[PDB]
């Protein structure tokens, strides 16, 4: 009923339909920025990288903020903003050429795209600095390669893996790195699960404003037009039509908005759990945070959203050996304590699951349990 | 005598000004690539020799091009009859003046400087006089008769572009005659041409940044072309 | 808004905020020759039923008080548009459809109904609009020994078609007969209907007029009455640009209009530009600013003190239609220096914007909280993010926990809703 | 004339139902979601003993006791939260004659004297030997090694 | 209305509403399928005991 009070005082009949409405718009509202809160602010203070940016040889250049350029986001957060911000009027901005300006107002966000940069920003340097002890209590510094060594512990890697390989570890990562930088450069749909949303949202707003144009049986769908051509008594029925057509118009709005919202949300509390338990830690869910085994996560901003770059250790280059379940030694059983029993074809060694380094099978690595009787397929 | 590839005839259907849209509308169109009969056997003096020169059906509304430079075609004559029995509309083209009139015309100069002119005019209900229309440039024309009005679109491209679908231009809206007539048959006049006629059709038409028609897509014509509609 | 003599600190949606318009502008054609009317209502005769008089009428100023000034009538009948207050619409065709009918089909002119006339001399569209105008005739056509110049068509072979007429008069064929000529049961179409003095009511002629109006905005007009005025551009009016109606700012456009084009249209299908009838200028319409409004309170157990956020506008046009009085709501806020400050969300008047931060507290948006602090007022300020803690990273350094605490936190979730059930037939 | 008045009352009751009844399904989900969600906690944080950061709370979690509430579930969850931290210096192994030593458990730490092992999540020094550490490869290919 | 041209002609004074129908049963289609995907084509090649 734009600028018409005739229209306005039939509304009114309809009883508490705008409240109805007006309430679910703004939970929705809220709970958009509640969202936001739950994925983003997760970490009790602002952390910072040393001046130094040297972390064993890892380069992470690309996913700290770059201090050179305006709002200080990293490289790939500058890429994933200039790749999906295709939204002309996201927000108001201190202001469909019109911008669905037919009652329909878009709100900003609480946190701006800067401050949700300070959060991750935040969370990067914590997890680069101490690892997951800031995601439990106070902080705690350790050496960038000590943390990977512990996280190699965590995917039951031994130690001196790392140590050994560190150059090579800190190259794959830089590499790595540099690969995904390039693929969603030149991989425009690699971000399409965010503008989808951007799209839906405004295509609900699109069809919104052009169903003013819609007739709905009236006459006219202008109500000045109505209210000229007609006497009061049969343009109180035309705009009663009028009337219940926009308002169907509304309803299905809010409840297409109100289902896109519970997606919306489930989709930020799967953010927010993958946050706390692979940015924040070492994750032992197989698939929940990238394929491989998990080492460890960055988080990345987007618009709209959250981009985590997932860091895990994949097997390669593998060989056949062949094993058995115990050792006979003595009329005793000896199975492994931590690995496999292998064989080369001349002399059996003793490795760990995860990597092939032959050791001498000894007492100190094995255990004894019954004689070498009971096992199927012992070797003497 | 028949040129299959038409996508031409596409016209400003109403007063609406629009710009970097594309907009979906039905209206009566010449359907892309319809059949549309070229008058070469029957053309100039050569061609009707007094003689012939068929009197074509006017089914909705018809689309008109001229390729003649020497303006052989100096106007059209619509009706039913065309014999005085009912009212019909001329519309001669002359150098100085386009001169629209509907009257009773029993006699016309239809059956090589100063031809005739001739017609009786018996009994006339619609005068009308406008600024003159008069190779290097194609003439193109729509005609439509719809509920009580005749409407006629042109573009005089200057397009020398001899091939005649040398490019895609939208026509534009020349004159509206208020004339209350019956049209159901149409004859050209002469002192070649294109005669396409129009179906009721949905367009999607693409207006620029200036608001002018720069292509169109028949929604009827292809799955693709359903696709894009 | 809250139904409450009690606040809760917060901020709070109320209703929304538009600039009134301060002038009303009306742009008719400057004609000044009238539609002729008075010419075809008062004619020296009228046309016979089966051949209607069909005048259009265009390029004329339409006025309607020449019919009241003519007669009293019958009935108007009008349809689409049901008033006689005709003189505010500009139309864009007019058609005067003039005839002589008897008082028992008088009934029969419905747009849509049964009877000799309604199915075989004049046909109406269901859809149509216009009125249908009747006039007692009998002291001009009726005769006493028989006006014999008005006929019906009462014998046809097939339905009238709505403003379509074929005027042979080849006599009706039935049968299997020819039926050339008279002598067989075929009679000759034409009524003969003969209007006499000395009928009743029900039989003496009357003089019906049929006004065809086409109202589609304005492309073309045919308008009644008023007393035009100037434009004033770049400030909220109501416009009336013949026959369309509307509220907006005019301003100078920069679209590239064919000279046969009139009006725009963006991609919703809502007017954004007309053409000026006495200049022929282009002219972009803008709506007039509008927009959310929100009360920042700290809550009326602390203070009674409020700010407005007005959601969408520049301040410096919130500050114009405050001084102006063109602000819908009638409330105002002091709006002194120092109180008015722009965010993206708005602008926002009655806290004055700090240069420190705190924890957010009532939020804004886009970065700007609020919250009532010290001599108490409500202030804005950017929210902090939380404290700093800058990490002693090094090569060789660790840090091992020597104590511990052990920490007791509490979730809640819910887990069920109150089951309800409805008795549909009783309900309703 | 009643039955249009009636049928534009009968309109706008069953559309306010079906206004209702749509809002009910949709909060419904919200609720089976939480539901689900409290579920699992009750699973994993009561039933056992969860690795998952933040799942049961914050800080490394013990255990956590369910309480009951209306329409709801409330958990208390009992987490181990590290204090009082010291920043000791660090190696990532110890070499003695040319072997590295690598911990088995634990990390390296000094107090600017002595080098130790401890525990990584409670400060409690021990003295190295070859029954805490292991060896693999040699003091040449360790970055930082400390002799 | 099925096979009915002048309550198709009605329908058109409602709007897109058809077309917005249209748009989500689509996606509802899609998603199923994305769901099957989800669930099931967790593994590059097929294996063979
Ligand atoms: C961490 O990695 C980034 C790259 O991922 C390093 O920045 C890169 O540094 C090299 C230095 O040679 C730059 O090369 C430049 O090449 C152009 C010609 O292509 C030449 O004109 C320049 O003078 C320079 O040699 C490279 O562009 C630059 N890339 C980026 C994205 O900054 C960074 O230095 C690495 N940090 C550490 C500590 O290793
Ligand atoms: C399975 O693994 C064992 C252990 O690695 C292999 O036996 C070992 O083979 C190496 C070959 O270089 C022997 O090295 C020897 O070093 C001495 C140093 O003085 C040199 O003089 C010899 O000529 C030779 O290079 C090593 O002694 C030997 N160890 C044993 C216990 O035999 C074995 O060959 C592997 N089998 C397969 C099928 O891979
Ligand atoms: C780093 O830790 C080591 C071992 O925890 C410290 O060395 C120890 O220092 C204590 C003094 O606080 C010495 O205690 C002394 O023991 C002798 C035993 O005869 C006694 O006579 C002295 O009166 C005193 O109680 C302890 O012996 C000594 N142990 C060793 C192996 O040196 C070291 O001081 C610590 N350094 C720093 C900088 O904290
Ligand atoms: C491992 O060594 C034992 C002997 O130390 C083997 O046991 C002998 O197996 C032979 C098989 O013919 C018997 O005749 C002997 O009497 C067994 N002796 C004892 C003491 O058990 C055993 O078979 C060897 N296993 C393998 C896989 O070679
Ligand atoms: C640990 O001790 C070894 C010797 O036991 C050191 O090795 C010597 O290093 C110096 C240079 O610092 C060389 O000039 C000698 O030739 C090396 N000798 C041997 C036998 O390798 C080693 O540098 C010591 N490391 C530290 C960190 O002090
Ligand atoms: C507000 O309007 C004034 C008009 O002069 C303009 O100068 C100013 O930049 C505008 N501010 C914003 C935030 O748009
Ligand atoms: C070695 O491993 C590969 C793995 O694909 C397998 O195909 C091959 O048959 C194996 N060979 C032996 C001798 O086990
Ligand atoms: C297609 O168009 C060309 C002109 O570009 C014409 O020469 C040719 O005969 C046409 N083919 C037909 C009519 O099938
Ligand atoms: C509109 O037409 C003019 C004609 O000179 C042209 O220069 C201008 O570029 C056109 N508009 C656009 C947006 O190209
Ligand atoms: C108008 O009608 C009156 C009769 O009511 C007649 O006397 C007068 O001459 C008429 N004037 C005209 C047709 O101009
Ligand atoms: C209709 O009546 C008017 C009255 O002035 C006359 O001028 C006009 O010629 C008439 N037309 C017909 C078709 O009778
Ligand atoms: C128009 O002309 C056609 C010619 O066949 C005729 O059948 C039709 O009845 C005519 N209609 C009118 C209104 O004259
Ligand atoms: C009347 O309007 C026309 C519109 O083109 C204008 O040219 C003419 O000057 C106007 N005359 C007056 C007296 O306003
Ligand atoms: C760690 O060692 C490298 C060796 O080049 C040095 O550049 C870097 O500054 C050291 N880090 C600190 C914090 O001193
Ligand atoms: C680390 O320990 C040194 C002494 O070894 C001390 O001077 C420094 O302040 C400590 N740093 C932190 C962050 O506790």
């Amino acid at each position: 009923c734009g600028d018409s009070t005739e229209c306005s005082n039939l509304l009114l009949q309809y009883g508490s339909f705008c409240t109805q409405l007006k309430r679910a718009l703004t939970g929705i509202a809220v709970e958009q920025d509640k969202n936001t809160q739950e994925v983003f602010a997760q970490v009790k203070q602002i952390y910072k990288t040393p001046p130094i940016k040297y972390f064993g040889g890892f380069n992470f250049s690309q996913i700290l903020p770059d201090p050179s350029k305006p709002s200080k986001r990293s490289p790939i957060e500058d890429l994933l903003f200039n790749k999906v911000t295709l939204a002309d009027a996201g927000f108001i901005k201190q202001y469909i050429c019109a911008q669905k300006f037919n009652g329909l107002t878009v709100l900003p966000p609480l946190l701006t795209d800067e401050m949700i940069a300070q959060y991750t920003s935040a969370l990067l340097a914590g997890t680069i600095t101490s690892g997951w002890t800031f995601g439990a209590g106070p902080a705690l510094q350790i050496p960038f390669p000590m943390q990977m060594a512990y996280r190699f512990n965590g995917i039951g890697v031994t130690q001196n893996v790392l140590y050994e390989n560190q150059k090579l570890i800190a190259n794959q990562f830089n590499s790595a790195i540099g690969k995904i930088q390039d693929s969603l450069f030149s991989t425009p749909s690699a971000l399409g699960k965010l503008q989808d949303v951007v799209n839906h949202n405004a295509q609900a707003l699109n069809t919104l404003v052009k169903q003013l144009s819609s007739k709905f049986g009236a006459i006219s769908s202008v109500l000045n037009d109505i209210l000229s051509r007609l006497d009061p008594p049969e343009a109180e029925v035309q705009i009663d039509r009028l009337i219940t057509g926009r308002l169907q118009s509304l309803q299905t709005y809010v409840t297409q908005q109100l289902i896109r919202a519970a997606e919306i949300r489930a989709s930020a509390n799967l953010a927010a759990t993958k946050m706390s338990e692979c940015v924040l830690g070492q994750s032992k869910r197989v698939d929940f945070c990238g394929k491989g085994y998990h080492l460890m996560s960055f988080p990345q901003s987007a618009p709209h959203g959250v981009v985590f770059l997932h860091v895990t250790y994949v097997p390669a280059q593998e060989k056949n050996f062949t094993t058995a379940p115990a050792i006979c030694h003595d009329g005793k059983a000896h199975f492994p304590r931590e690995g496999v029993f292998v064989s080369n074809g001349t002399h059996w060694f003793l490795t760990q699951r995860n990597f092939y380094e032959p050791q001498i099978i000894t007492t100190d690595n094995t255990f004894v349990s019954g004689n070498c009787d009971v096992v199927i397929g012992i070797v003497n | 005598q028949s040129y299959t590839n038409f996508t031409r005839g596409v016209y400003y259907p109403d007063k609406v000004f629009r710009s970097s849209v594309l907009h979906l509308t039905q209206d009566l169109f010449l359907p892309f690539f319809s059949n549309v009969t070229w008058f070469h056997a029957i053309s100039g003096t050569n061609g009707t020799k007094r003689f012939d020169n068929p009197v074509l059906p006017f089914n909705d509304g018809v689309y008109f091009a001229s390729t003649e430079k020497s303006n052989i075609i100096r106007g059209w004559i619509f009706g039913t009859t065309l014999d005085s029995k009912t009212q019909s509309l001329l519309i001669v083209n002359n150098a100085t003046n386009v001169f629209i009139k509907v009257c009773e015309f029993q006699f016309c100069n239809d059956p090589e400087s100063e031809s005739g002119v001739y017609s009786s005019a018996n009994n006339c209900t619609f005068e009308y006089v406008s600024q003159p229309f008069l190779f290097k440039n194609l003439r193109e024309f729509v005609f439509k008769n719809i509920d009580g009005y005749f409407k006629i679109y042109s573009k005089h491209t200057p397009i020398i572009g001899r091939d005649f679908p040398q490019g895609f231009s939208a026509l534009e809206p020349l004159v509206d005659l208020p004339i209350g007539i019956n049209i159901t048959r149409f004859q050209t006049l002469l002192a070649d041409y294109y005669v396409g006629y129009l179906q009721p059709r949905t367009f999607l038409l693409k207006y620029n940044e200036n608001g002018t028609i720069t292509d169109a897509v028949d929604c009827a014509l292809d799955p693709l072309s359903e696709t894009k509609c | 808004t809250l139904k409450s003599f009690t606040v809760e600190k917060g901020i709070y949606q109320t209703s929304n905020f538009r600039v009134q318009p301060t002038e009303s502008i009306v742009r008719f054609p400057n004609v000044t020759n009238l539609c002729p009317f008075h010419e075809v209502f008062n004619a020296t005769r009228f046309a016979s039923v089966y051949a209607w008089n069909r005048t259009r009428i265009s390029n004329c100023v339409a006025d309607y008080s020449v019919l009241y000034n003519f007669a009293p009538f019958f009935a108007f009948k009008c349809y689409g548009v049901s008033p006689t207050k005709l003189n505010d619409l500009c139309f864009t065709n007019v058609y005067a459809d003039s005839f002589v009918i008897k008082g028992n089909e008088v009934s029969q002119i419905a747009p849509g109904q049964t009877g000799n006339i309604a199915d075989y001399n004049y046909k109406l569209p269901d859809d149509f609009t216009g009125c249908v105008i009747a006039w007692n005739s009998n002291k001009l056509d009726s005769k006493h020994s028989g006006n014999y110049d008005y006929w019906y068509r009462s014998l046809r072979k097939s339905k009238l078609k709505p403003f379509e007429r074929d005027i042979s008069t080849e006599i009706y064929q039935a049968g299997n007969k020819p039926c050339k000529g008279k002598g067989p049961n075929c009679y000759f179409p034409l009524e003969s209907y003969g209007f006499r003095p000395t009928y009743g009511v029900g039989h003496q002629p009357y003089r019906v007029v049929v006004l065809s109006f086409e109202l589609l905005h304005a492309p073309a007009t045919v308008c009644g009455p008023k007393k035009s005025t100037n434009l004033v551009k770049n400030k909220c009016v109501n416009f009336n640009f013949n026959g369309l109606t509307g509220t907006g700012v005019l301003t100078k456009s920069n679209k590239k209009f064919l000279p046969f084009q009139q009006f725009g249209r963006d991609i919703v299908d809502t007017t954004d530009a007309v053409r000026d009838p006495q200049t022929l200028e282009i002219l972009d319409i803008t709506p007039c600013s509008f927009g959310g409004v929100s009360v920042i309170t700290p809550g009326t157990n602390t203070s009674n003190q409020v700010a407005v956020l007005y959601q969408g506008v520049n301040c410096t046009e919130v500050s114009v239609a405050i001084h102006a009085d063109q602000l819908t709501p009638t409330w105002r806020v002091y709006s002194t220096g120092s109180n008015v400050f722009q965010t993206r969300a708005g602008c926002l008047i009655g806290a004055e914007y700090v240069n420190n931060s705190y924890e957010c507290d009532i939020p804004i948006g886009a970065g700007i909280c609020a919250s009532y602090q010290t001599s108490q007022s409500i202030i804005a300020y950017t929210m902090s993010l939380g404290a700093e803690n800058s990490v002693a990273y090094s090569n060789n350094s660790i840090a091992i926990p020597t104590n511990f605490t052990i920490s007791v936190t509490t979730e809640i979730l819910p887990v069920s809703m109150t089951k309800t059930s409805v008795d549909c037939t009783m309900y309703i």
